[PDB]
């Protein structure tokens, strides 16, 4: 209820850059996640259920034939590339080298994991290193923390100090990404939408229109 | 555009593993979430589970251990099996999909007929069908009735035609009863113009899949 | 589990709009689809998203999902419109599809209608199987609710007659079927054999003779 006894929303008209996270033409590896923060803007999310070819569409907490009617102090877009099998990763209360060593979502989560194949754009014949992942990690990541060291881990009773050996690996690994895997095995681009709420004025709208306030019912 | 069309036995063992296979046809298998959903008779839908194109499945909790769905792209049709099946397992299973991703806006617009699955200790048996003379010609209002009466036959169900889907106009199959012995018997009637009743020749059409009766019978005074 | 609450009937008469409702704990964060299902056939979508409709439903279908319930509004409320309705929802935490417990909105005022009786003898050629079976179908009554009884000459029978409950036929009226079996015997021992159908008072009454 955004001040919806009458109609009466922001007057902004400034589009939200959805386009610039879902239609980048470059991804990040999942252990160095992107994010975007969408603000001062109204967001069409018609625009994204309805428009495309998404494999996955999942909202928590929250409808997403809701949003066009919602409002958040701030909405963030963190946008990333995983196997099709590990796709499945990305959602409260998961387990897995994604959730625990990449990303992880809270139990309390409010909002929208998006997912589309993206094989013909994400991968090329000899194979796609460019996309890594977090393979070994001393511990899970916390709800929405970003790890980008490299750090050698260590495996067995001796100290690596910092170089690779016997019991000490590089933490990150590449995937193949080739165009002949097999489907589950294939790059997915997935964007993950987080709804927040402060106790602030609200900054991002489905468009609406306004009335002008009565001073009676 | 695409259709799907169900098949599998309609009758399984108290114990044994149920098998069906969706074959879908005017389109492709590719990129799209294939589910199955089960109705028992008279009661409510339940969602078993879907197959991704990938092979990925997710199945109803409830049906997790006994549940399995896979997915033949080169054969355009995705299939189930279902373990250690009980009583309860009686319905009407559906197989359906849609355009859309998984969750929240998933639903299911293409859907298929429908194959009954009957879950009984045993003693299949095919039907007998006999010929339901018209009335005694009268003509008063030019509205004979005819038909044929398939008996004694088990599992569920029997689809009976007339003229080999010609004959269509005012025809009506009424449904089965549960007989004490076990076994369902239907009657199958169209109302004729009894002008044609001596130069008409009139079939009936019945089929049971479960046992392989395919049996045609003409009706004449 | 997940759980959504339906009404198992609701009534309406024609013209007016009708309206089901699908209960579910804070099923607004969810997104609502609704499927029409009618007898002997497969469920069709009606309501997608909340509130969105098909391109062959007609506008007089619309949805709504605010606070613990969802609305199936229908409106210009027909004849052709008696059928199953269910709802159908996603469930984030476990992740499965839930169905309603489903709603049967039946039409009120539709005419009363007599039932239809044709009586039919045992065919020859189960009498050369030993067998005889007497063939009584019913068929465009409403309401849905009819009583056969049987008789032999001055002595009704019930030890050899199955009756079935009425069903919905594909014009939204009911029909019936009831069958006498005995022996060719006791076929020709009897000069005649009546169905009798009662329906709302009214009965109807046809006969067959062994000749
Ligand atoms: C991205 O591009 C597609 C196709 O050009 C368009 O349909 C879509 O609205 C764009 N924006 C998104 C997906 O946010």
């Amino acid at each position: 209820q955004p001040t919806e006894s009458i109609v009466r929303f922001p007057n902004i008209t400034n589009l939200c850059p959805f386009g610039e996270v879902f239609n980048a033409t470059r991804f990040a590896s999942v252990y160095a996640w992107n994010r975007k923060r969408i603000s001062n803007c109204v967001a069409d999310y018609s625009v994204l259920y309805n428009s495309a070819s998404f494999s996955t569409f999942k909202c928590y907490g929250v409808s997403p034939t809701k949003l066009n009617d919602l409002c958040f102090t701030n909405v963030y877009a963190d946008s990333f590339v995983i196997r099709g099998d590990e796709v499945r990763q990305i959602a409260p209360g998961q387990t897995g080298k994604i959730a625990d060593y990449n990303y992880k979502l809270p139990d309390d989560f409010t909002g929208c994991v998006i997912a589309w194949n993206s094989n013909n754009l994400d991968s090329k014949v000899g194979g796609n290193y460019n996309y890594l992942y977090r393979l070994f990690r001393k511990s899970n990541l916390k709800p929405f923390e970003r790890d980008i060291s490299t750090e050698i881990y260590q495996a067995g009773s001796t100290p690596c100090n910092g170089v690779e050996g016997f019991n000490c690996y590089f933490p990150l690994q590449s995937y193949g990404f080739q165009p002949t895997n097999g489907v589950g095995y294939q790059p997915y681009r997935v964007v993950v939408l987080s709804f927040e709420l402060l106790h602030a004025p609200a900054t991002v709208c489905g468009p609406k229109k306004s009335t002008n306030l009565v001073k009676n019912k | 555009q695409v259709q799907l069309q169900e098949s599998g036995p309609g009758l399984v063992k108290p114990s044994e593993t149920l098998s069906l296979t969706c074959t879908v046809s005017g389109g492709s298998i590719s990129s799209y979430y294939w589910s199955w959903i089960r109705q028992p008779p008279g009661k409510g839908l339940e969602w078993i589970g879907y197959v991704y194109y990938s092979g990925s499945t997710n199945y109803n909790p409830s049906l997790k251990s006994r549940v399995t769905i896979s997915v033949d792209t080169s054969k355009n049709e995705f299939s189930l099996k279902l373990s250690s099946v009980t009583a309860a397992d009686t319905a009407v299973y559906y197989c359906a999909s849609s355009q859309r991703p998984d969750g929240n806006l998933y639903y299911f617009d293409y859907w298929g007929q429908g194959t009954l699955v009957t879950v009984s200790s045993a003693s299949t048996k095919g039907p007998s069908v006999f010929p339901l003379a018209p009335s005694s010609k009268s003509t008063s209002g030019g509205t004979a009735a005819l038909g044929c009466l398939v008996k004694d036959y088990f599992p569920e169900p029997v689809t009976v035609s007339w003229n080999s889907g010609a004959l269509t106009s005012g025809v009506h199959t009424f449904p089965a009863v549960l007989q004490s012995s076990g076994l369902y018997s239907l009657s199958s009637v169209v109302t004729v113009p009894s002008s044609s009743l001596g130069t008409q020749t009139y079939i009936c059409n019945v089929n049971h899949k479960p046992s392989n009766t395919k049996v045609d019978k003409k009706v004449e005074p | 589990s997940y759980v959504l609450t339906q009404p198992p009937s609701v009534s309406v008469a024609p013209g007016q709009t009708a309206r089901i409702t699908c209960g579910g704990n804070n099923i607004g964060s969810k997104t609502v689809h609704w499927y029409q299902q009618k007898p002997g056939q497969a469920p069709v979508l009606v309501v997608y998203d909340d509130s969105d409709r098909p391109s062959g439903i007609p506008e007089r279908f619309s949805g709504s999902n605010s606070g613990n319930t969802a609305t199936l509004t229908i409106s210009r409320v027909e004849a052709g419109d008696e059928a199953d309705y269910y709802c159908q929802v996603w469930d984030s935490s476990s992740d499965h599809y839930v169905f309603g417990t489903g709603t049967k909105v039946t039409v009120l005022g539709q005419p009363k209608a007599a039932p239809s009786v044709t009586l039919f003898p045992p065919s020859s050629e189960e009498l050369q199987a030993n067998k005889a079976t007497l063939v009584c179908l019913i068929s465009d009554f409403y309401p849905g609710a009819v009583t056969v009884a049987w008789k032999a000459d001055s002595s009704p029978v019930k030890a050899g007659v199955e009756t079935t409950t009425p069903s919905k036929q594909s014009n939204n009226k009911y029909a019936a079927s009831s069958y006498l079996s005995l022996t060719p015997e006791q076929w020709k021992s009897h000069r005649s054999y009546s169905c009798q159908v009662t329906h709302e008072g009214s009965t109807v009454e046809k006969t067959v003779a062994p000749t």
